[PDB]
């Protein structure tokens, strides 16, 4: 019965405008249609031909396949009054399957930001939909929850308006493994607050202007194809957006996490290194090019795959880009020059390969081509850097041992070297950009994806160690710590354990004191001469042996691993060199070198090199140091979470794998966050504020006297006969359930509009004759 | 309307015209009769113009005689809002009863309830009135506006 909505629309909207059909309302009579199970789909309908007690005999209305089951395998189906619902908190029978469906639905018909509870679903499309743009920005600003459609651009207003009006710092966390979209949603968010509180093309701020170069940096040498993301976020990520007391944005902020840079040296099968690397190569200009000395792609051996790549990308512009972005920002022509010098020389590092001397063991420079090349890069001296990292002059302190090192400690030296030498460059880069980005403000939380493959190094351990952190997170200030709130006011509540809790998994990796975790152990087992990646592993299982979410590794084919029972799966991690990295070992005779080079630039990069080793924290310690920090401040704001799920991994779009996507929410908590937003009262408000607000809907009910603000608001609720179930009264405090506040809201704003259109015309009219004034001004001038 | 102050009329009506049919615009309708101390609602004007169409309105003209009936009719009708009302709803936002409501409340509010106002026209509005922390005291606002 209402408006049309073009091919577009009907990518945000549906599609109701249909006829009353009493077909599928006929059908209704066999309500005997229920699920079942499925190896293909995993769920299906079906109707009882016959309940046989414990077991009913049914059939599936697909293959009129008669499927009998017990009468625990089915499962109830929902009115067809739902189909492809938004806010699922609505469906009146909450199931493992209806869920699945609703999703089923609105993803294959282009919806994918659908509404679970307080939190909110948002399948990855695949595709590129018309549902982002300068219109879209629009329609929704100031439009409430329900007075639109689910979309990332709302849940941003939701949340930005939210913290101007309770006053109280906010964040979004959008959770999901590696390839679900977790950055795209992080940028719809920041893309539409740029527009929506600033002070396709349209005429932003200034630094709203850069505000938007931010992350299309961190992303060049930072972000980088795997085989399970094309551009893959290699690194964590939290953006703060800091509002003045007009909500206008002002300043922003970015601190990065875990640059995995360890890919810098030898980058895994069908992958690349930090996209950057190829966006140079091949956007640079055989002028510039010979300023640098860059070569062709199968020249580097540093650049595994050789050459790789990216669909829909092309470096060769993608270089410009990116070159483009910079400049909005401050990046001087030099400024951005001295970066990519640098990024040629640190390719060239990885043709430096030692010949391992027979005769004394030490490493050969045979053709210094190679170093001499480098150097030059540098700023540094060449003999001297050959020398260095050749015969190191170590300095013990107690003497001056002077050594020489294999042709593989050599090589592990210089390649601990550019690997470091890099990140060297990207928090300097991070801390360039933050300083131009920058009472209130809001958090964006693009962390890193629960990775897991054949070979999972340290690295892969800590990202998804964080994953299951933000996991635990969720669980807890859903379920746990909100039951708190109920049982401290008093309100007539009972506790509901939802079973989620990763607290375990988490000390196996988490808690140094008391029984020690998989990285406490490696820690100091680290410090120790006879230690080896080795002797690690067998200490783990040493004191740890015992622990459900831990696993004695099943192959040792050759070497030693171990697989821990994560809340996204089990992982089998190597361990090897693990000891070996978490030291950060490095020569740091040519460390020193840099730090008096000639290139500024990489003087300026290594200028503050007190900690470099030549022999203080692990950076295991060093990590869950700061990775504390973040947990601290995330406790201490609100968190809005965007549970972007992954649909298949073909990377292939139209497509939604079943039981994938069904054990993601699973895994995700999903369903028991929409039970207790629809079992308890997620609704709450202190007494003052509520008679504060909704009285002028409630005139004739509080006498004249000052009184108790809990009995007041009491005569208040009974006067708009409010059910005894919708909400819970407490201390000072009242828990409204879901939109019973909605409609309190709506229609105090319905009882004023008139005044307000009566005031805003006299607003007009002050508006309009003022500016009036001033022209006319003008004139006579 | 009397005569003397109905040639002023005129004058006010044909400074309103960039170039000089002496024809006012039909949107350039409701700020005309605005600036001749009137505060027509944003409703009023539109009943009296027939309801004509943004793209009509546009393109349509008005002659300050044929803007004369207009203005009378306008100028005589039966309620206007005042403290009494006014404020009253703008209480009902009040934080805690800080006798004094917000930047963002008030902006929001008066560009999301009924004749919605242009974010500028809110912000330039009220625009002097927030302090440090950003309060607008309406008990003073809608007064700067009204008695303004
Ligand atoms: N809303 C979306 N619209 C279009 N493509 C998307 C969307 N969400 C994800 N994708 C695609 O899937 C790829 C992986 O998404 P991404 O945001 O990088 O995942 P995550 O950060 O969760 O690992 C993207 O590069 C893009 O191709
Ligand atoms: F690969 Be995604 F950034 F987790
Ligand atoms: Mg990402």
């Amino acid at each position: 019965a209402q408006k049309p909505l073009s091919d577009d629309e009907k990518f945000l909207f549906v599609d109701k405008n249909f006829v009353n059909n009493p077909l599928a309302q006929a059908d209704w009579s066999a309500k005997k249609l229920v699920w079942v199970p499925s190896e293909k789909h995993g769920f299906e309908a079906a109707s009882i031909k016959e309940e046989k007690g414990d077991e009913v005999t049914v059939e599936l209305q697909e293959n009129g396949k008669k499927v009998t089951l017990s009468k625990d395998d089915i499962q109830k189906m929902n009115p067809p009054k739902f189909s492809k619902v938004e806010d699922m908190a609505e469906l009146t029978c909450l199931n493992e399957a209806s869920v699945l469906h609703n999703l089923r639905e609105r993803y294959f018909s282009g919806l994918i930001y659908t509404y679970s509870g307080l939190f909110c679903v948002v399948i990855n499309p695949y595709k590129q939909l018309p549902i982002y743009s300068e219109k879209i920005i629009d329609m929704y600003k100031g439009k409430k929850r329900h007075e639109m459609p689910p979309h990332i651009y709302a849940i941003a207003d939701t949340a930005y308006r939210s913290m101007l009006q309770d006053r109280e710092d906010q964040s979004i966390l959008c959770t999901g493994e590696s390839g679900a979209g977790k950055t795209e949603n992080t940028k719809k968010v920041i893309q539409y607050l740029a527009v929506v509180a600033s002070s396709p093309s349209f005429s932003y701020g200034e630094l709203e202007k850069q505000l938007l170069q931010a992350n299309p940096i961190l992303e060049a040498f930072g972000n980088a194809k795997t085989v399970k993301n094309d551009n893959s976020s290699r690194f964590g990520k939290f953006i703060r957006i800091n509002f003045d007391v007009t909500g206008y944005i002002v300043g922003a902020n970015i601190e990065t996490y875990l640059l995995e840079k360890s890919r810098a040296i030898r980058q895994a099968k069908d992958e690349r290194t930090f996209h950057i690397f190829y966006y140079l190569i091949a956007g640079a200009s055989e002028q510039m090019r010979n300023d640098l000395l860059l070569e062709g792609f199968n020249n580097y051996t540093f650049l595994s795959n050789g050459h790789v790549p990216i669909p829909a990308q092309q470096d060769d512009e993608m270089f410009q880009e990116t070159l483009e972005a910079m400049t909005i920002m401050g990046f001087t022509e030099e400024e951005q020059t001295s970066i990519l010098r640098v990024v040629s020389s640190v390719l060239q590092l990885g043709n430096i390969v030692f010949k391992k001397e027979r005769n004394t063991d030490q490493a050969s420079m045979p053709d210094n081509t190679a170093a001499q090349k480098v150097c030059h890069l540098m700023g540094i001296n060449v003999t001297d850097f050959t020398r260095s990292i050749l015969t190191p002059r170590i300095k013990v302190g107690r003497d001056v041992v002077q050594k020489a090192q294999t042709k593989e400690q050599a090589d592990f030296a210089i390649e601990a070297l550019a690997k470091a030498k890099f990140e060297r460059l990207f928090r300097w880069i991070l801390t360039r950009v933050n300083k131009a980005l920058d009472a209130s403000f809001l958090g964006i939380l693009d962390i890193a994806g629960f990775e897991i493959f054949e070979i999972n190094s340290f690295e892969q351990l800590c990202i998804n160690y964080t994953n299951e952190k933000l996991q635990q997170l969720f669980n807890h200030t859903m379920f746990i710590l909100e039951q708190e709130e109920y049982q401290r006011e008093g309100i007539e509540w009972n506790f509901i354990d939802f079973g989620l809790d990763l607290q375990p998994c988490i000390e196996l990796i988490e808690r140094p004191t008391n029984p020690p975790g998989v990285l406490a152990l490696l820690d100091e087992e680290c410090w120790f001469p006879k230690a080896t990646d080795t002797s690690f592993v067998e200490k783990l299982i040493q004191e740890q042996g015992n622990h459900a979410k831990f696993q004695k590794s099943k192959q040792l084919k050759d070497k030693t691993e171990f697989c821990i029972l994560h809340y996204a799966g089990k992982v089998t991690y190597n361990a090897s060199a693990w000891l070996t990295k978490n030291m950060d070992p490095l020569n740091d005779n040519v460390t020193s070198l840099l730090n008096q080079s000639s290139d500024k630039f990489v003087a300026d990069l290594w200028k503050d090199v007190d900690r470099i080793v030549g022999l203080f924290r692990t950076v295991g310690q060093l990590y869950k140091e700061q990775l504390t920090k973040l947990m601290t401040t995330l406790r201490n704001t609100n968190p809005n979470f965007v549970r972007c799920i992954i649909p298949n991994h073909e990377k292939r779009a139209g497509k939604l794998d079943a039981h994938l996507v069904l054990e993601q929410l699973r895994c995700n908590g999903v369903l028991e966050g929409i039970r207790i937003c629809r079992q308890g009262f997620p609704n709450r408000i202190v007494f003052q504020e509520f008679r504060q607000r909704y009285e002028i809907l409630a005139a004739n009910a509080i006498p004249k006297g000052f009184m108790d603000g809990k009995q007041a608001c009491i005569l208040m609720i009974k006067a708009l006969e409010l059910d005894p179930n919708l909400y819970r009264i407490g201390q000072s405090k009242i828990f409204f359930r879901t939109g019973v506040l909605a409609h309190l809201e709506e229609e105090r704003d319905l009882k004023i509009t008139d005044v307000i259109i009566a005031f805003q015309a006299q607003c007009r009219g002050y508006l309009a004759r003022k500016a009036f004034a001033k022209r006319q001004q003008q004139l006579g001038s | 309307f009397s005569e003397e102050q109905t040639a002023e009329f005129k004058e006010a009506f044909q400074l309103f015209d960039r170039t000089g049919d002496g024809k006012i615009l039909y949107s350039q309708c409701g700020d005309v009769m605005r600036a001749l101390g009137q505060n027509p609602t944003n409703a009023e004007v539109m009943k009296v113009l027939g309801n004509p169409k943004s793209d009509e309105m546009n393109l349509k003209t008005l002659k300050f005689e044929q803007f004369l009936p207009m203005m009378q009719t306008i100028a005589k009708n039966k309620d206007q809002g005042c403290f009494e009302d006014y404020v009253e709803g703008l209480r009902v936002f009040d934080k805690e009863g800080n006798g004094t409501v917000m930047g963002a409340e008030i902006r929001h509010v008066l560009v999301t309830l009924g004749e919605k106002m242009t974010e500028e026209e809110v912000e330039q509005l009220v625009a002097g009135h927030e302090d440090s922390n950003g309060c607008i005291n309406y008990e003073e606002l809608v007064r700067m506006v009204l008695s303004g």
